[PDB]
RNA sequence: AGGACCGAACCGACUAAUGUCGAAAAAUUAGCGGAUGACUUGUGGCUGGGGGUGAAAGGCCAAUCAAACCGGGAGAUAGCU
RNA sequence: ACACAGGUGGUCAGGUAGAGAAUACCAAGGCGCUUGAGAGAACUCGGGUGAAGGAACUAGGCAAAAUGGUGCCGUAACUUC
RNA sequence: AAUUCCUUGUCGGGUAAGUUCCGACCUGCACGAAUGGCGUAAUGAUGGCCAGGCUGUCUCCACCCGAGACUCAGUGAAAU
RNA sequence: CGAUGUCGGCUCAUCACAUCCUGGGGCUGAAGUAGGUCCCAAGGGUAUGGCUGUUCGCCAUUUAAAGUGGUACGCGAGCUGGGUUUAGAACGUCGUGAGACAGUUCGGUCCCUAUCUGCCGUGGGCGCUGGAGAACUGAGGGGGGCUGCUCCUAGUACGAGAGGACCGGAGUGGACGCAUCACUGGUGUUCGGGUUGUCAUGCCAAUGGCACUGCCCGGUAGCUAAAUGCGGAAGAGAUAAGUGCUGAAAGCAUCUAAGCACGAAACUUGCCCCGAGAUGAGUUCUCCCUGACCCUUUAAGGGUCCUGAAGGAACGUUGAAGACGACGACGUUGAUAGGCCGGGUGUGUAAGCGCAGCGAUGCGUUGAGCUAACCGGUACUAAUGAACCGUGAGGCUUAACCU
């Protein structure tokens, strides 16, 4: 019944789902824009924003939750040098999304979900 | 008497000097202030319209805008109508504040109910289970049997299914007021009312006794 | 909750070491018996010099529950272990000398007055 | 929300002993024997600690004489006096349920004496 | 499980008397371009509000 | 030493659930029995319809069996629909 | 009958833990099984956990749960020893 | 009794209570000696019964994770 | 007989009244208690087990009572398959034999995605006489209707005693129903920690993947019960059985023919809910529209231009609302949601570094570090300015008041 219980499932298992936004963040951090899915991009935000403000206070301990989530040495370097600088002042939502078209080949609602960056 | 709408606002309790852990439901009720009041020279039946709290400016329409304006009322969200009783007229206007239940002992609480959504047959009706296994194929939890044979050859108007449970107005009777909080305007009822927390609540004096 | 086919343990100097609830006494179709109801048990293991034997059947009235019973201030009272007191099934009466272990307020009901007057604790 | 703290607050008294998790706690508490007014002691080993505000309870457990009795209390009551402490214990775990199934020697906690 | 009398064509008419699709019914202008785009999407040129967001 | 024991491959098919216009004209999943023997299996021969074969159930003989299958007597006859 | 959860004999057979060709995780190498995107009702299917009670269920403890390994100590009636 | 209809025979044990089970009586409707009788250690995916353990089997179900069910897009059956 | 699937249990029912309890009366071989019997009464309630395939019944122990029946001896397009009517096998028995047996004994495939009728839920369209938002009356319909025990009345009336009330009142329970998470708890594979095997991040250190969440220990919010509150009524009307009062027919007598009065959980209200599709389409309040022209078989007509309001729908953020629609909140004149800040809660002394110890590890920094859905705040991002639907004073007849 789901009453006042937020988060969501979307089809796929407890494993799978946290593995896999695990390798989205990635792709996000990396390209500062990705062209996906709609539901998970309203779900995608509360996994890339704790880590941008995670990495709003660089250290030794920090770097690890960070590499904790995201596994990688390189995503992990895209932050603290460049979007802890970056932001440190932006205190709330750090992304965008900007709702696109549809998917050509199954009619799912697709979206860009991009930092609040790029003006350069 | 007269009703009275207010909010729930969670629950909690209070602990008397016996000991005794009272466990009671905090009632928030702003200060309904009445409306409109019909009589039998226009619709045959005495009684009272309330509203209660503030909308946004933007928010309220114009029929209604026009309709508190006659009223020298600041727009509140929704409305209620209350029986009068034979005699305790009012005016428009007038504020009716929450010391109307300073004095009476039970009370009766009316709101809509925690809406469960749509329940099965076992959830809703309480319908005893089937047997988990012994063989049982694809009948763990179904109704079962909803009918007679050739005989009736239908299903009766009343006949338990599955359906929407939750969501309607409930009514609880005779609730014992423990506090009459004046100043933050708080009404701690006994027991739990209906309703999520946050909803509208007509409490209105027990009826019967 | 105590019902039917449970397993208690003989809280007094009786002669019984186990008993076996058969049937929760007090009202039609009811579920369960608690804090101080009364049940018609019967003797499963007893000791050799006993004043009963394996197969009487006697009514008896629990003290102790698993489950345990709550005061009125939202305070529970759980033992370890359900246990029960043997009574003379015509009157009240209770078997017993000596009665081991704790037991409850609410057996202040007139009836059971001899019981605590005999129990240690509380 | 803002009211409901507010009645909250006014009634969680300000008096009690911080206490952790295998604290050997003796609590004093009232009990009506028809009119009088008695105060029974109650010693024992503090289990678990749910801490909610003005709803919290711990969990005492102590061994009678043959059957182990557990009982909790709604700390803010008024039937509640003391939270005397006497070993101020230390054990790696907020909630003590294993301590349902130990007997006697096996049964025990070490002392956090810092 | 089965049917018993084959239903009509008023039957097989009045039941895809609600599944008749829905037309878009509007079309908002864009405020720099001029381009035509659905509300709270983007164009086809990545224009959004007067913003080129997309770049592409 | 063993028609010995415990247990995979391999062989078998007892229980239950699913599936019973299925994924499949008898299977899957979770457990099961034998597993150095009267075992199991590859390749290639032998036996034949009132006959073959059978640790025997009237089981098996190309999803067909108390007499296979295909053609022919044959448009068998049909007090029956 | 199909790009079908089936059936088909022989050979090669690595690292860690293990008694092992069981099982768990990986290398070499090969794949994500030819519909997808959402919603997170009943109910069905395969699953995890559970207060107090423990066969009271029912045709029947069917199913689930539980026991489970190595070393040592210890082990009855009965018996073809 | 795999055999006994009358029958749940009568008696004893197990059970709070036992048409089944176990021991015995002989009135064997209609056992019985290689279409074998009575015993029997071992063994059985064998039948009947009892006991300990353990459990959502149940009293009485509650939550939760997944695959369908549900909605949108594509292809698109069937029995009758 | 070109198929109507049968026993019993399970689930779910539903009616009748020849009533098992509860309610109201008569009579008694009715002192009292407790009963026998008959009348009125169908509102509600009406066991758990052992045994057998059981129905039935016996037995154990309750309970106020463990009702009798209809409904394809209710119910397999809901279940089970034990029994009973398939093939295997055996004992006895009959038959020379194939085989047989209302003689018993082991084993043994239960299929169907719902078009229509019905039913439980929830919507789209149009209607309702100009359009729209709100709030109600209430025709009519459904839910609810059970009761023990203890105590007072009083150990009084009654009774030789033993025993032991009616009526009325108080408190506490069983079952059932409604509602809700504050408590005690269950779950809580999105929070925290312990730990075995292995692989990987170059390695130690630290973390991650996989193994049913790997296995486990706790656990927030929700949901929920075994948890906590609450409910059945009282009262009113008309009555049945019955009790009457007065009083003729019939000098009297007599409850009835006239007339009058009592009388039960049934009936109608009172309690709660759905409810103006109640086409008989109800009532009140508020709001908006008070522009010009041609054509015609000049009729509640068609058409053009100009204006398109109140409000709606649409789209977006979403909700303790939800299958989808709907319903509720919000759209920057903003707190709807996500984030963020602070607190709460949970888990429990992070990592790093220092010291002690040969080493595992301990101690200090440290009730730290991390924290889901929660509470109180803040526009930092996302809810864009507009477009779209719906109009332009609302027919005829009659009457009463104004003119």
């Amino acid at each position: 019944m789901r009453h006042r219980k937020s988060g969501r499932q979307l089809n796929r298992n407890s494993s799978h789902r946290q593995a896999m936004f695990r390798n989205m963040a990635g792709s996000l951090v990396r390209h500062e824009i990705i062209k996906t899915t709609l539901p998970k991009a309203k779900e995608l935000r509360r996994v890339v924003e704790p880590l941008i403000t995670l990495a709003k206070t660089d250290s030794v301990a920090n770097r690890r939750l960070a590499f904790a989530r995201t596994r990688d040495n390189e995503i992990v370097a895209k932050l603290f040098n460049e979007l802890g600088p970056r932001f440190a002042s932006r205190a709330g939502g750090y992304t965008r999304i900007l709702k696109c078209g549809f998917r050509a080949g199954d009619n799912a609602p697709m979206a860009y979900i991009e930092l609040v960056d790029r003006s350069e | 008497m007269i009703g009275l709408v207010g909010k729930k606002v969670g629950m909690t309790r209070i602990f008397t000097e016996d000991g005794v852990s009272i466990p009671v439901t905090v009632i928030e009720v702003e200060a309904n202030r009445v409306t409109q009041v019909k009589d039998l020279a226009n619709d045959g039946y005495r009684a009272i319209q309330v509203t209660t709290g503030a909308k946004k400016a933007n928010r309220v329409t114009k029929p209604e805008a026009g309709h508190f304006a006659k009223a020298g009322v600041e727009a509140g969200r929704g409305l209620w109508e209350f029986r009068l009783a034979e005699g305790e007229e009012f005016t428009v206007g007038q504020s009716i504040s929450v010391e109307l239940f300073a004095d009476v002992k039970k009370v009766d609480v009316t709101g809509t109910s925690k809406g469960k959504g749509f329940a099965g047959t076992v959830k809703r009706w309480n319908f005893r289970t089937q047997d988990a296994t012994h063989g049982n194929s694809l009948s763990h939890r179904v109704p079962g049997s909803i009918g007679q044979n050739q005989t009736p050859g239908k299903v009766f108007k009343g006949k338990k299914m599955a359906g929407q449970m939750g969501n309607e107005r409930v009514t609880v009777q005779s609730l014992d007021v423990v506090r009459v909080d004046a100043e933050r305007n708080l009404l701690l009822v006994k027991g739990a009312v209906p309703g999520a927390t946050g909803s509208d609540l007509i409490v209105k004096p027990a009826v019967k006794a | 909750m105590i019902q039917e086919q449970t397993m208690l343990n003989v809280a007094d100097n009786s002669g019984a070491r186990r008993v076996m609830c058969i049937k929760v006494l007090g009202g039609s179709h009811r579920r369960y018996a608690g804090v101080g109801d009364i049940i018609k048990i019967t003797i499963k293991e007893a000791i050799p010099r006993g004043k009963v034997k394996k197969g009487d059947v006697l009514k008896a009235v629990v003290v102790r529950t698993k489950k345990g019973v709550r005061r009125p201030d939202g305070s529970v009272i759980r033992f370890d272990g359900n246990a029960c007191v043997l009574l003379n099934n015509n009157s009240e009466q209770p078997i017993g000398t000596r009665i081991f272990g704790p037991v409850t307020r609410e057996l202040r009901s007139e009836k059971f007055m001899k019981i605590i007057s005999l129990a240690p604790e509380v | 929300s803002n009211i409901i703290k507010q009645l909250e607050q006014e009634q969680m008294k300000q008096d009690v002993p911080s206490f952790r998790p295998g604290d050997t706690v003796e609590v004093k508490v009232w009990v009506v024997e028809g009119s009088k007014k008695r105060l029974q002691a109650f010693e024992g080993v503090v289990i678990a600690i749910r801490n909610r505000g003005l709803h919290s309870a711990f969990t005492v457990r102590k061994i009678s004489n043959g059957e182990g009795v557990e009982r909790v209390f709604q700390t803010h009551s008024p039937v509640v006096d003391s939270i005397s402490v006497k070993r101020r214990g230390a054990v790696r775990k907020a909630k003590l349920y294993y301590l349902r199934e130990r007997t006697g020697k096996a049964a025990r906690i070490k002392e956090r004496l810092n | 499980a089965v049917q018993q009398n084959k239903p009509t064509r008023s039957k097989r008419g009045m039941r895809r008397s609600h599944d008749a699709l829905t037309a878009v019914t509007s079309l908002s202008v864009d405020k720099t371009s001029g381009e035509k785009h659905l509300r709270h999407h983007i164009t086809a040129d990545g224009y959004y509000r007067g913003r080129k967001v997309i770049a592409k």
